[PDB]
């Protein structure tokens, strides 16, 4: 079974880039056939992004001699300008112009999540409907081959163009294949522009130094299309030979050399001994119509039947089999299968909330792993457009200027999901503890509820005076 | 290799035949034709007393249910190295492109396919209703004669006795030897196909010239059947009473070509004679186990993996049509 | 099955390094064809450093006669200011311009856990981005060999340059071979250069003396390679042959000597005997259609079958012996199956917070011996390059001088992962005893909390002043 | 254009049958002529000269 | 089934004929060999007057250019069942591995393969550069006689007239001889390559043997050429002026072993002697949806499912190497 | 070492071709000897006694 899935003895990249295509594509075949993959893409989604991925801008005041409080004023106003530039109603944000940001991160951390890296292009909207004339194009891994299609050389790696020490200098971006029928030509792109400007934002995992490419996924998944295939073909059989019956006529007869005898004198000359029991028999099964139930029993003239002795028949053993192996792989992949598929088999208390704190961290892990890249890229971006285009102002006493310290100005943080919810109790208990000891800051505070210190300060406001005025009890 | 569904034609424009007398397909998913498992016509007259009912009628068990389907398998290689047929100017980017090249070029090389089954199923037609005897053969098989059973008198012949040709070219009517043609075939007579030179002495007569109507008179959707086919079929008009048409279609062999019609030759009989198209089983894994094994035709894109390492487009088919009544046509050699 | 894998009998490093090559490729083989070490390699990383290592600069302050709260304000002004030089958004902090300290620290402690070695490299960098032309780029463990792959010798052994004592003067680093087609050529790199600045950061754990290279992970994994072949095998086995069947037929026939008699005049000259009967049977088998189900039954004239008389057939007991065998390798290995793949089986209260706390303060024990070696070594180099440029100001009274006491004033500790949640009433009911007690101090509270004592007490003081402002209850 | 093979197997693969003679020179005719507009021109009966 | 790129050999040890005399590689798109198509000589004296310039000059249509390329495809198992040829004592352990048997057991049977169609080339090149003629033969296929055009001047005979070895064995020279034969070569000559028993009655003349020299006197890279293929040349020394070799190569055929070389012959012409490899169509998918369809070898490895359920290394190749002047060398058959 | 096949498709499988005579007697060479530490033995000049 080894021989149609071949690991090569070397370093993992140099083992999987000549083996890139069939990999991927029989990834694809499983990704297409198969629900899991479905499952595990739409859980990561509501994991680490779920309703929405929030921005949250800090600029370094304390390093850069920023007063806090012209830094929160200062990220009030870009807050406000990135969430109504967010909230366009009619999907323009993309070059595609059918994507908000919503799914620019969403296809995005897919791609990462099945190649290992993705790949978005700021580009120069013409559309004037908005003030921000950068719109950010995501790019296929396809298109990411040596010009014209060429194995790896020296510099020019898989379509990446690096130098000796492996810099990423650009890359050769074959033409698309949608129709089916396009051809491809490679085109130059750079990584970045030279003023920190990021243009081709490639965000992969590299396992190890000098890799270019991401993790896959089927080459950890061969095996469930193996198993479920073959569970398939074994219930299949199982079920159509639970009753598989023969129906044949045998007789008496067989009179051992007289029969012998009979038969070698029709092989010579006595064919018409032969002909005679067989039309005799005919006459016998027209005579008394040989039926078994509603249906006519295959007509069988005596001294043959068919010898249907099994093999051994202990229990297939497939379940502890099974359970075993989907244990198994699920906490291999990850995400554990009592949730892939749902069993509520023998599962406790201690085992609930355990298992659900540590996914829930461990989600927690790749989120800030694979998202907060291509959101400080993206408002990275952005933000160099809006000073750019004078939207927001940055403060006077700017210790660097803003294109030598995009890092420190363009400083952020993003919220991922939702408010967790997995007892109540857990949570409620934690959260009278914090407030009543002071554990809990606004920042990390907002982080556990996905809310805003200042908006529930506001609102507590209004929710005091309101029931002051209508005479309800604050 | 590209899949079943794959094979969209929408051409159908056989000539005249194997969609208007033959019209009668029966794909089996058994080998041979079996004629008394065929119905036929049915024993059709007997009633019953006005107490109780007869007996069960069964399909009235053909005396001879046994001949071989002619299974025709070929193919051909659609590799893309050729420039194609290139329709004016619909971008040819995508022949350069192998996907739309390839695509096409199994169209062109399957399109190829069926009009070569539908060719050697035309001579099969010919041979059927000119002489009743049909010759299943092929090298590494054995001649097979499938006789639908043509009596004498359907192939009565014009060269017997006196001869058109041997007639006056200008005061004889042929159309007395049409009526006496026509009598013995077991029903009316609506077309008067010829084959080249046959129709030319028969119109050499000039009763038939003053006799014949060139208009239209549209009579029926034969008119529409030539302009369908405006190849090989050719309405020259009225007689008056019956339709004159003339076949002069051809096929091109293995190395010539010639037409499917002999020299002088005549088939009297309906439009509507009743032609069966018996299929015999389909030799291909993919067709039993997804049930085209009684069927009409069966293609396939695919790809060998070995020494022939290429792709192949491979057509099957099984068919052994002939008629019904071969008495309903008399078949004369003219002069 | 010992044939495949063989171990000496010597001492551990002499029993390794001869087979260096071997274990390491087969170890790279099981590491991309399996799920578990990319699972545990994972695990290790969130429990080690999970979202980020946090740098906290405590310069021996009372023994080099610092004011606390000079060496306090130093701390406040170095740790700002390595933070904004970490946080760089463009990747650049590396040579080869694509990994953060975060991926830093990632790959160096999975190369040290895979390897049991890691390699740094302190470069001088000359993008002038940021103020610190300081960057670090890694080097691989294939590149240490001797010079041009010779074997060990007397002082170059395996690629390290020693004395008779032992002490690690430098490095033959072979070239880069990726694409595949590079050669090797060595190149001298000293360990450390001698005012004791950290040019080849090389930490590796040593299990005896004299050892140069690390721990493994195959020379104990190849026995769940042959038991996933072994269990993947037999259950494939047990699936085909639950209902082979043969379909063979027989007849009565058979009278001994006339049938014995029969065969040898047909061995001698009466072949038409046979020939006849074949005749006879195969006119049998075209004249009764012996066919079973959907399929014809296999061609067989009579005396002849198969006798599929099976082996025993007891249960395989691969049950308990995988679940033995993985309970054993599973804390073998460190990190238990009960959520390597998750099962839920039997498992209690008692059950989970005591595994809990166990293997968590293994891992503490992990990240605190495998962790603070490159951190240390990281902030000795920064903090370096930090008083040669004059970013932070040194204590007037230093007793002694930077280079002199460069462990005294970059002495450092470091933070891992975040907020451990387990059970909640755990954590809540040790805050609320350490609270009340004074039993914790600022250090090991924002160690158990991964906060900043700082912080949380100037964000109490804004929490209590915008309450009183906008009418809350502080 | 005739063989089929025995219903056991299929046989060889079928090329285009190798032309004795596949070497000639096509008439590469090109040639121009002048557009200038110095002359008046094939006018079609009054439309709008 | 491994990747085309495991294909490294880093051996190509031709016997100075397809790297010396036929460096003038020419794989092509199309079947055939176009001699029209390849400009060999150049039209190469005319120039224009000092006004204006003259026509477009092409490729100078050479008269015949049609002959059928050797497309030759062999192919072998690497069925790891064997014990393999064992470099002494590199670890065994590897070779006890399936992957490392597979892997280092193609790179076997390939070399195999490119030293086979190698050898047989060097038969068509002996063949080339003996008589001029080339048989493009094989069973169940025509035999083509591709001949360069090897004149009877470039075919005269030793034993014509008077043999060498009837001659005095101590006074005669045959140098008067070689310039006999050098004259009509269309060129100098500077390799007097024998077979060997050729060599044996050329030197068995006295003054041969004081007239040439035993010394390196190393005149060209001839001696390093000998130095890598020290098997079947033999750089026997000086004869003063020209340099002295004997070829005794052997190809080892069906059954036997017998020498390329003839009993007794010679070739006269230089070593810089202009000899072509066109090389044909390689029929095979891989190759044409690769663009391999012009080029020199082509190398897989691949299984076969069902059958001849196996796996083995295909190699395909066509050349149809010649010499472009068969005037240059003056072939003769020896006393 | 020589044959190809046709252009059109690939001939048999090729073995190792069936030596005439196939077996004789390899010389199994089992020596041994005595390492007694009762004799004084080569001693290199003067590497520690």
């Amino acid at each position: 079974q080894l021989r149609s899935w071949n690991p090569p003895s070397e370093s993992v990249d140099a083992a999987l880039l000549p083996n890139f295509t069939r990999g991927n594509a029989r990834a694809d075949d499983l990704v297409r056939n198969n629900g899991y993959a479905a499952n595990a893409i739409q859980l990561h989604q509501d994991h680490i992004v779920g309703s929405f991925f929030r921005l949250s801008h800090r600029p370094s005041w304390r390093y850069l001699g920023i007063g806090e409080e012209e830094a929160r004023a200062f990220s009030r106003e870009v807050e406000a300008a990135w969430k109504e530039f967010a909230e366009d109603d009619c999907c323009c944000i993309d070059v595609e112009r059918k994507r908000t940001f919503t799914m620019m991160i969403r296809e995005g951390v897919a791609m990462h999540a099945f190649n290992g890296e993705l790949f978005v292009q700021a580009t120069w909207d013409t559309s004037s409907s908005r003030l921000f004339r950068t719109q950010f194009r995501m790019v296929s891994p396809k298109r990411i081959s040596n010009p014209n299609n060429t194995g790896d050389s020296r510099n020019c790696r898989a379509g990446v163009q690096i130098n000796d020490s492996g810099a990423a200098l650009g890359y050769y971006v074959s033409e698309d294949g949608y129709p089916g029928w396009m051809p491809q030509k490679w085109t130059w792109i750079p990584r970045e522009l030279p003023g920190g400007r990021a243009s081709f934002i490639h965000v992969f995992e590299p396992v190890e130094d000098g890799q270019t490419r991401g993790a896959n996924v089927f080459y950890s998944v061969m095996e469930q299309m193996k198993m479920l295939d073959t569970l398939q073909n074994t219930q299949l059989q199982s079920a159509i030979v639970k009753a598989m019956y023969a129906a044949t006529i045998e007789s008496e007869l067989d009179t051992q050399s007289a029969m012998d005898f009979i038969l070698g004198a029709n092989s010579q000359e006595q064919r018409e001994r032969l002909t005679g029991w067989i039309g005799e028999i005919a006459a016998y099964y027209a005579a008394a119509p040989v039926r078994l139930g509603g249906a006519k029993v295959p007509h069988l003239m005596p001294g043959d039947s068919l010898n249907l002795q099994t093999a051994q028949d202990t229990d297939n053993g497939y379940s502890v089999f099974e359970q075993s192996l989907l244990r198994y792989i699920a906490a291999g992949l990850g995400v554990s299968y009592e949730q892939l598929s749902r069993n509520y088999a023998q599962m406790s208390y201690s085992t609930a909330r355990a298992s659900a704190n540590e996914s829930w961290a461990y989600f927690m892990g790749r989120r800030k792993f694979v998202a907060s890249r291509q959101a400080s890229q993206m408002f990275l971006c952005w933000l160099e457009e809006a000073i750019v285009r004078r939207v927001v102002t940055l403060p006077s006493k700017a210790r660097f200027s803003f294109q030598e310290a995009r890092s420190a100005w363009g400083n952020c943080d993003w919220i991922g999901s939702g408010r967790m919810a997995i007892d109540g109790l857990k949570e409620v208990q934690e959260a009278v503890m914090l407030i009543e000891a002071g554990l809990s800051t606004y920042e990390k505070e907002c982080a556990k509820r996905g809310d805003d210190y200042q908006e529930i300060f506001a609102q507590q406001v209004r929710e005091t005076m309101e029931r002051r005025a209508a005479g309800l009890k604050p | 290799a590209q899949l079943l569904a794959a094979n969209e034609q929408k051409f159908k424009f056989d000539p005249l035949f194997l969609r208007l007398f033959f019209r009668e397909s029966y794909p089996f998913t058994t080998e041979k034709v079996y004629l008394s498992q065929i119905p036929g016509l049915v024993n059709m007259a007997l009633y019953v007393s006005p107490i109780v009912s007869g007996e069960v009628i069964r399909s009235r068990g053909g005396s001879t249910s046994e001949f071989t389907p002619g299974y025709v398998k070929p193919k051909h290689e659609v590799n893309p190295q050729m420039t194609l047929r290139r329709l004016p100017d619909e971008d040819p980017q995508n022949l350069a492109d192998p996907a739309y090249r390839r695509r096409r070029i199994i169209m062109q090389n399957m399109r190829d396919e069926e009009l070569a089954i539908a060719q050697v199923e035309e001579m099969q037609a010919v041979s059927a209703v000119l002489k009743g005897k049909y010759t299943m053969t092929g090298e590494a098989f054995d001649p097979v004669e499938v006789d639908m059973g043509r009596s004498e008198e359907n192939n009565i012949t014009q060269s017997g006795g006196t001869e058109w040709s041997k007639r006056d070219k200008s005061t004889y009517d042929p159309t007395d030897d049409i009526e006496a043609y026509a009598l013995n075939a077991s029903g009316v007579v609506n077309i008067i196909v010829f084959d080249p030179k046959g129709w030319a002495l028969f119109r050499s007569f000039k009763a038939v010239k003053e006799k014949l109507d060139t208009r239209r008179g549209s009579n029926s959707e034969l008119e529409t059947a030539v302009k369908d086919l405006g190849k090989a079929v050719s309405y020259k008009g009225m007689y008056g009473d019956v339709a004159i048409v003339v076949y002069s279609g051809q096929y091109v062999e293995n190395g010539v070509k010639k037409n499917f019609l002999p020299d002088n030759t005549m088939v009297l009989g309906n439009t509507q004679a009743r032609g069966l198209r018996t299929y015999g089983c389909i030799q291909d894994a993919d067709a039993q186990r997804e049930g085209i094994n009684a069927s009409a035709r069966y293609p396939k894109n695919w790809v060998t993996t070995g020494d022939p390492a290429r792709e192949f487009t491979m057509i099957q088919s099984a068919p052994l049509m002939l008629l019904a009544d071969p008495d309903e046509f008399v078949s004369v050699q003219l002069a």
